[PDB]
């Protein structure tokens, strides 16, 4: 009955202008019992309230910006848009907008969560195959490493062999020093499948459309 | 367990301690005049501060603020009956009476671009009308209504306005807070006429829902139950009250409706009838016949007992009688013409409209001695100082010496700034507002058959 | 603003297990005229969005068993289940919805019981494709543990050195249960060239005793 | 409470054995505001045609006829005093009793009472009964009491 | 099927009901002014006051006359005072009392 | 008294969808309050209520 | 809900009511 997707410009600039875009579908906002809100989320961090918009146009925002925050619906075609001016490098978050009641007073089903990360500018990724030591006749578990270090901006799936032995996979989150990200992986065999068998990485970094192969 | 709280000092009844003698007086006043527009004032072109023609009409307040001699200055022939130096003199009022002379008949006025949408009576079919502008000339009778207030200070009046709003908050509508006051009610400020005790000037931005002269001003209304509880009761002496006023059509506002009614009580319709019209309502109020034995003047009042304390005791030696009528509010027209000829046509005259206004004071006092001793003086001093001051027997130390020295500083201002205070005592707090003032400090006399009132005092008092 | 604080940051519990997540106030959530707790709650099920559950403290929404409820009133709240399940795998929050601003809590991460474990460790020399750009990472793989409180420092040669040593956690595996994580020693070339052993070793709640992998730089 | 207070003297009843009771003897409803009366109405009542002087006639069609009309309601002055809280009437619907080959459909009437509280409405001249239930249409009174009921005292009772 | 719509009449200021004092001396039931559990119960019903406000304010201001550029509110208010005077009674406990007060309350 | 019923649902208003009924309801009491009275009889009394009734 | 808990007074004659009362009562 309710629907809910948002969109946004994903990749921002310091001090420019945020325009996050709220789409519904199955209701109405200048109905007496309709009404939204709009809410981020880090990655790591919790959860916190930014700006609620009711049926008869008056708005509140959290003062502690109290300036740029600017929220405003178009009953018309139903939609809601979220104005931020001059981003800063605080607002790298994950934005969730939904539909609130006041019986509930809560924020009952909610959206796709669109992803905005500002920084300077995309970087490509520099993959490094980790490769083992060469040392003792070790033979525990031959362990691989593909490590994807500088890049920009999200998301980059990293895949490995196709349809060959599988055993299980490691994929790592990103961490975040100055605006090159970082990134790794790793695939844990019992010491069979190396150098004897094909290992591979896969990038695909879809921003800037490069796209190279490498075994250990 | 408990206990009887706080022992607090009462006020007590003025009959504890004024005492009367047999000694009457007269006065009266001349006929007043009063003329001007019944809609608004006339302000000069060049300097727009002095007035030309002045706005008066029937339903403006006529408050009155008479003066009174001071009964201390009388060289008394017979001197005996109090000592001066232990004694002082003060008036109080027994009776009442104004006049009025016009011909009796309702005045009307209106407004010409009152926003009218469509009659709603028994015909307002489907689909709306089109139209972005439809202000319409209409003129509209008043309610009636009459009192009459008598007292020392000057009556408190009370009006809804636009006040402080609350905080930042998105759930609570674009409407404004509406909140009372209290004020001191002015001359030329108007009544109610079923339209609310509000501003009109600060909450109608259209002007266009009263008629003209109501759209810039507050139609106060008097006040009863705050004034009944002063305790000092120094306000309302004595007072009536009479109106009525009943409906004459129906009419309806125009224009976005600030709030959707709800859903939850319509069906909505279709085809013709797919968009709603407004739901603003209104009446106009009319007004009814008005008699002769409906009247409240031209008649004595007695006076015995007062609802307050105070039993007719005028401190500070002056009144406040206030007046509202509207059954002698009748407009006249004039037609002045440009050119005579001997054929009728629209450009040839001027019309101006006037309204005329006369009043009538009448009045008989009593002369009161206040024994002063040294249990009284304290309990003239916590109600009021001016009265102890003026009557130019003595001044007051105001504490008995402070407690905390304070720290007064000597080497005047130059290290820590602070609040110089530059005092003044400004002579009266009534000076800001303006009232029909009329004297009276050549209108006493003692003989009292001379005038019309003693000739009926005498008979309802047996002397 | 008004803050909410919860407690614990992370709790195990078995199938079938009875839950108490409590999450307090700095300030009293009772009304005087409206006597309704102005308390609601939420679930993030890894890779989903929060969920409503429970508003007005005892009212429940429509669609979550009965299994679900909330207590609480004044300034101590918890959230009380009866019998914990597969599906209730998620993050959840605390939210007071009385003054204005509204804020929300820290939050606790409920994981579903199984075996203590400790890591599997390995360790990686910085590649000399990453060399000849001029940059040496030393990575750690410590891998398939449980749970996930684990303390993490770098040895070169000996001397502890908490510059450089940034670790993300991954989620728990669906089928085995556990923890992972990766240590990467980001340091420069410069300093590379000067030292000689570099050591990987953790603190695990199930090994005190540390757990060591080694390699010498120079040597191959 | 008579017997929780502060009595400047206590000498006069016996606390061991006796009461203390208040009792009232003087009353006032003070009122202040001015005296104009106010209109209701509602957007789409139910109103056919004007039928007081003129209704020259064939049949006349219509999908709907719903019209914006306002009226004024009876003035009305009343004020009562108890020990229990008042208790009035209103007229309902109720048991049907499904029997005996009931042609028409129009449903019984059933005398109900119970307790007046506030925000509740007087009669105005349209039948102290429950609007809610007993109409469909939502459109044949003013929208003030269309969703509500209207009591009235019973003297009598 | 017809139904007549109501009319007001004139209404006056001194066919009140209000602001004048009452004495009772003497009631209808039995209870002359006792009031068991310390408390009353008024109930007062006027629509003499009735008036409705008229609220309008602007969303943009112009040197032109344009319905859309005002939104139309309406209030209504009203007043309502109360005052009591009370005596005091006492109450003689023996026993028959006792029974004939229980089953009162 | 005025009543309407209806026969069908639906979103917007229908003029042959409502079925409409027309009522007036009334209400009594009486109380009475008597006093006993006895008739002494003689022979003429007797032929005075007779031709009376 | 009206609450009269704490507004009681046994001085008469400091109020409209109990003036008028007190004439009443012919004391």
């Amino acid at each position: 009955q309710v629907t809910l997707k948002e969109s946004g410009p994903g990749i921002l600039q310091p001090s420019q202008t945020l325009s996050l875009t709220c789409s519904f579908s199955g209701f109405s906002l200048s109905t007496s019992g309709m009404g939204v809100g709009w809410i981020r989320q880090p990655s790591g961090k919790g959860l916190e309230w930014l700006a609620h918009i009711w049926w008869n146009d008056d708005k509140n925002y959290h003062p502690a910006l109290k300036s740029r925050l600017t929220i405003s619906k178009d009953t018309s075609s139903n939609r809601v848009f979220l104005n931020i001016a001059s981003v800063d490098t605080a607002d790298t978050a994950t934005y969730y907008c939904a539909r609130i009641h006041y019986v509930t007073d809560a924020l009952d089903y909610w959206g796709q969560g669109t992803s905005v990360t500002v920084s300077a500018k995309t970087t490509a990724p520099s993959v490094y195959p980790l490769a083992p030591v060469c040392g003792d006749t070790t033979g525990s578990s031959v362990t691989l490493g593909c490590l994807v270090k500088g890049y920009f901006p999200e998301p980059v799936t990293l895949t490995w062999n196709s349809g060959s032995l599988s055993s299980g996979v490691h994929t790592f989150p990103a961490v975040l020093q100055s605006d090159l990200y970082t990134l790794s992986s790793s695939v844990t065999v019992t010491s069979s499948t190396w150098p004897s068998q094909s290992i591979t990485c896969n990038v695909a970094h879809p921003a800037s459309s490069t796209k190279v192969d490498k075994k250990i | 367990v408990y206990l009887p709280p706080v022992p607090v000092s009462k006020v007590v009844s003025t009959d504890e301690y004024v005492s009367r003698t047999s000694i009457y007086y007269y006065a009266g006043s001349s006929r007043l005049l009063a003329v001007g527009n019944p809609y608004f004032s006339i302000k000069s072109p060049n300097n727009n501060k002095k007035v030309l023609v002045p706005k008066v009409s029937g339903l403006q307040y006529r408050v009155f603020r008479v003066r009174l001699p001071d009964p201390n200055k009388f060289g008394f022939p017979d001197t005996s009956f109090y000592n001066p130096d232990t004694q002082r003199l003060v008036w109080a009022c027994v009776g009442l009476e104004i006049g009025r002379g016009q011909p009796l008949g309702v005045g009307v006025s209106g407004h010409p671009y009152l926003n009218k949408f469509d009659d709603t009576e028994t015909s307002n079919r489907y689909p709306a009308q089109p139209g972005s502008d439809n202000r319409e000339c209409l003129s509209m009778d008043y309610k009636q209504t009459q009192l009459c207030l008598i007292g020392c200070k000057p009556p408190t009046g009370e009006h809804w306005g636009k006040g402080v709003a609350c905080n930042n908050n998105a759930a609570a509508t674009d409407c404004p807070p509406l909140e009372l006051f209290n004020s001191i009610i002015e001359d030329g400020d108007m009544v109610d006429t079923g339209f609310g005790c509000m501003d009109f000037g600060t909450l109608q931005a259209n002007k266009s829902d009263v008629p003209i002269d109501i759209c810039n001003s507050t139609c106060k209304y008097p006040d009863y139950l705050k004034m009944a509880s002063e305790p000092y009761g120094d306000s309302l002496f004595f007072f009536l009250r009479r109106e009525q006023m009943f409906v004459r059509h129906f009419f309806n506002r125009a224009g976005k409706l600030g709030e959707a009614v709800p859903d939850d009580l319509y069906i909505k319709g279709s085809g013709n009838t797919a968009v709603i019209q407004s739901s603003a309502f209104f009446p106009t109020p009319s007004g009814s016949i008005v008699t002769s034995e409906s009247q409240l003047f031209n008649k004595p009042y007695w006076l015995q007992r007062a609802q307050g304390h105070n039993n007719g005791i005028c401190w500070g030696n002056q009144l406040f009688v206030t007046v509202v009528d509207t059954t002698r509010s009748t407009n006249m027209t004039l037609c002045t013409e440009v050119t005579k000829e001997g054929t009728y046509k629209n450009d040839n005259f001027k019309e101006y409209v006037r309204h005329v206004e006369e009043y009538d004071l009448q009045f008989v006092f009593q002369l009161c001695k206040i024994t002063l001793t040294a249990e009284i003086m304290t309990y003239i001093h916590t109600m009021d100082s001016n009265i102890l001051e003026d009557w130019q027997f003595g001044l007051t130390p105001p504490p008995s010496a402070s407690l905390q020295d304070t720290y007064r500083f000597v080497t005047s201002q130059a290290i820590t700034c602070q609040k110089t205070a530059p005092p003044k005592e400004k002579e009266d707090p009534l000076n800001k507002y303006t009232f029909w003032e009329v004297n009276l400090k050549e209108k006493f006399s003692a003989d009292l058959d001379q005038f019309p009132l003693g000739r009926k005092f005498l008979l309802q008092s047996g002397l | 603003d008004i803050v909410m604080s919860q407690s614990p940051s992370s709790l195990a519990v078995s199938v079938g297990e009875k839950v108490t997540m409590s999450c307090k106030s700095s300030q009293s959530l009772l009304y005087s005229s409206i006597q309704k707790n102005y308390l609601a709650w939420y679930q993030q099920k890894p890779g989903q969005s929060p969920k409503l559950l429970i508003y007005w403290a005892s009212i429940r929404e429509s669609g979550v068993p009965d299994r679900f409820t909330g207590s609480g009133s004044g300034t101590d709240f918890t959230l009380t289940i009866s019998s914990v399940k597969a599906e209730d795998l998620a993050v959840y929050y605390c939210q007071r919805y009385y003054g204005y601003p509204w804020t929300f809590g820290g939050g606790t991460k409920l994981e579903i019981k199984r075996a203590d474990a400790a890591p599997t460790v390995s360790i990686f020399p910085p590649s000399s494709e990453q060399l000849t750009s001029g940059g040496a990472s030393v990575v750690c793989f410590l891998n398939n543990f449980y749970p996930k409180d684990i303390n993490v420092k770098w040895k070169i040669d000996g001397s502890e050195r908490q510059n450089g040593v940034l670790n993300s956690w991954t989620d728990q595996d669906s089928k085995d249960s556990t923890y992972s994580m990766s240590s990467t020693l980001t340091l420069t070339k410069d300093e590379y060239e000067r030292h000689n052993s570099y050591t990987c070793e953790a603190t695990h709640k199930t090994s005190t005793s540390p757990i060591v992998k080694s390699f010498n730089r120079n040597e191959c």
